């Protein structure tokens, strides 16, 4: 009786590019575009990636990236929620958990200038 | 608005609380006791601590095996339990996340819905893999899960968010086997404990004092050529006792289970041999990810010895990294909280409505 509602999901992976959201309070809330590359490391985001294939088919990298001082329901959530977005893309997309300070060359190769990190974040959800 | 429970329903001990909670509201014994003879404790049941206080006059049942549940009317006591008396919910105005062992049978599936929605008139429930919310509450979504609660020890990989049941292994021992193991030892020492109260002090020395050795073979040798490794312990009496290498010895036997007379591999072999049952493509992340959880993971030292083990039977290269988050007693039910506090998650459960046009069944189709 149910099908995916969450209005990121709907957003997520239509046209290829790069969707930040971070976890705020057990939701997955969009990262103005203007602040993209800009980390809080008391925080825990989800980064799709999606690039165009040669038949017009959408290629997906989901990255979960976990800041020093995240708390455990937003890294918890975060992973989850990567589960749950591959899901609602059929199984297409590659999942990589990023942790600050050992974050893979394909995701720091996202971000043209170099990404920054900053003290803080929002507060736990727990 | 609406607020999820979270029940995980240990062989030993449930943890009960409400989803959102950084830890389980109630923790209580899996046990039912009912009168011992048909002639006060004169109540039908009792649950949890009250029925092992009053073990004098009641018979005690432990429903739960290895994780499974082997008898449904006591199984029903303890949830009723729970929701009316642990929790003080009335368990018709919220949804229930439960949790299941490796390789739960299809039938107790089934029956566990069945119960929620028919005897307790849940609004929605679900039920997920004990193995896999203990990933999801150390922020990962691959890796090996090697889960030793009370009676048995299960090494569950998992990829992108999914156990891989055909790589679940089992080690039929664990917390309740070494208790036991130190009772026996502690007799070589000339302390006899027999008794309920004194199984509980053994179980205290096993749960304060044990340790697992990083070299087992050059600590007993350290410990018969002095008093270094020694502790002493008081009994509730107020006499001091005094145990050596038993600390060590007690929980060696999750490596060695010929110390209990088993032909079984140790713990360390079974996550081996569980990664070697996955596709080569995903080793890797396997070894870099082996996850500690569950009560007889909390020895200090068994990260060390896990890491030590596994690098020997690994290729040198590979990158082997265990995780043992110090709750990681509670993961299961904190990944569970998380879980279902999701603003996603209310898209997940199995409702009311959903039971009533399919039964039972749905859960092979909503869970898994
Ligand atoms: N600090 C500790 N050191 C060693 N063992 C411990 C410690 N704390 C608890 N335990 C043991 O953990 C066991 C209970 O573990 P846990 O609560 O994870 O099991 P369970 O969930 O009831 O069982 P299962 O998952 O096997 O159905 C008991 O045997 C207990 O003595
Ligand atoms: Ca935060
Ligand atoms: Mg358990």
């Amino acid at each position: 009786h149910m099908v995916v509602e969450h209005p990121e999901f709907l957003k997520a992976g239509k046209e290829p590019g790069l969707q930040i959201w971070r976890v705020e309070k057990f939701d997955l809330v969009p990262v103005p575009t203007n602040l993209y590359g800009d980390f809080f490391t008391g925080d825990a985001y989800v980064i799709l990636k999606t690039v165009q294939l040669r038949n017009g088919n959408l290629q997906y990298d989901l990255h979960y990236w976990l800041g020093n001082e995240c708390s455990q329901d937003e890294s918890g959530a975060a992973a989850i929620f990567t589960v749950q977005l591959d899901d609602y893309l059929n199984g297409r997309a590659v999942q990589h958990r990023e942790v600050q300070g050992f974050e893979s060359a394909t995701f720091l190769g996202y971000f043209k200038s170099g990404l920054k990190y900053k003290k803080g974040g929002v507060a736990s959800g727990f | 608005d609406v607020q999820a429970l979270v029940i995980d329903n240990g062989s030993g001990m449930c943890k009960a609380g409400f989803a959102g909670d950084d830890a389980p509201r109630a923790v209580f014994p899996s046990i039912v006791g009912r009168p011992r003879h048909t002639g006060m404790g004169q109540k039908d049941s009792y649950v949890g601590d009250e029925a092992q206080s009053k073990r004098g006059i009641l018979t005690l049942k432990y429903p739960i095996e290895h994780g499974i549940v082997t008898n449904w009317d006591d199984m029903e006591k303890i949830w009723h339990h729970t929701f009316y008396n642990e929790l003080r919910v009335a368990p018709e105005e919220h949804p229930v996340l439960l949790t299941e062992a490796p390789l739960n049978p299809k039938a107790n599936r089934e029956k566990m819905t069945q119960i929620m929605f028919e005897t307790f008139n849940t609004p929605a429930m679900y039920v997920a893999i004990q193995a896999v919310l203990s990933l999801y509450a150390s922020g990962r979504t691959t890796g090996i899960v090697m889960d030793s609660g009370d009676g048995v020890s299960h090494t569950v990989p998992i990829y992108e968010g999914y156990a891989l049941p055909h790589a679940i292994l089992r080690l039929d021992l664990a917390g309740r086997d070494l208790t036991d193991y130190m009772m026996k030892i502690l007799t070589e020492r000339g302390y006899s404990f027999t008794t309920t109260a004194e199984r509980e002090i053994v179980r205290d020395i096993k749960e304060k004092l044990a340790y697992v050795a990083l070299d087992f073979e050059a600590e007993m040798q350290t410990a018969a050529s002095s008093s270094a490794l020694e502790k002493s312990y008081e009994l509730p009496d107020g006499q001091v006792i005094t145990i050596g290498n038993e600390r060590f010895r007690c929980p060696e036997a999750l490596f060695q289970p010929s110390f209990l007379g088993m032909e079984s591999a140790g713990i360390h072999e079974t996550t081996y041999n569980s990664i070697m049952k996955c596709d080569v493509d995903i080793r890797k992340d396997l070894y870099g990810n082996v996850v500690l959880s569950g009560g007889t993971t909390m020895f200090p030292g068994i990260a060390d010895r896990m890491n030590k083990e596994l690098t020997a039977l690994a290729p040198s290269t590979m990158k082997i990294k265990i995780i043992a988050p110090p709750e990681r007693k509670y993961s299961v039910w904190i990944g569970g909280s998380i879980l279902a506090s999701l603003s996603t998650f209310q898209q997940m459960w199995i409702s009311k409505e959903e039971y009533d046009e399919s039964g039972p069944s749905i859960v092979h189709r909503k869970c898994f």
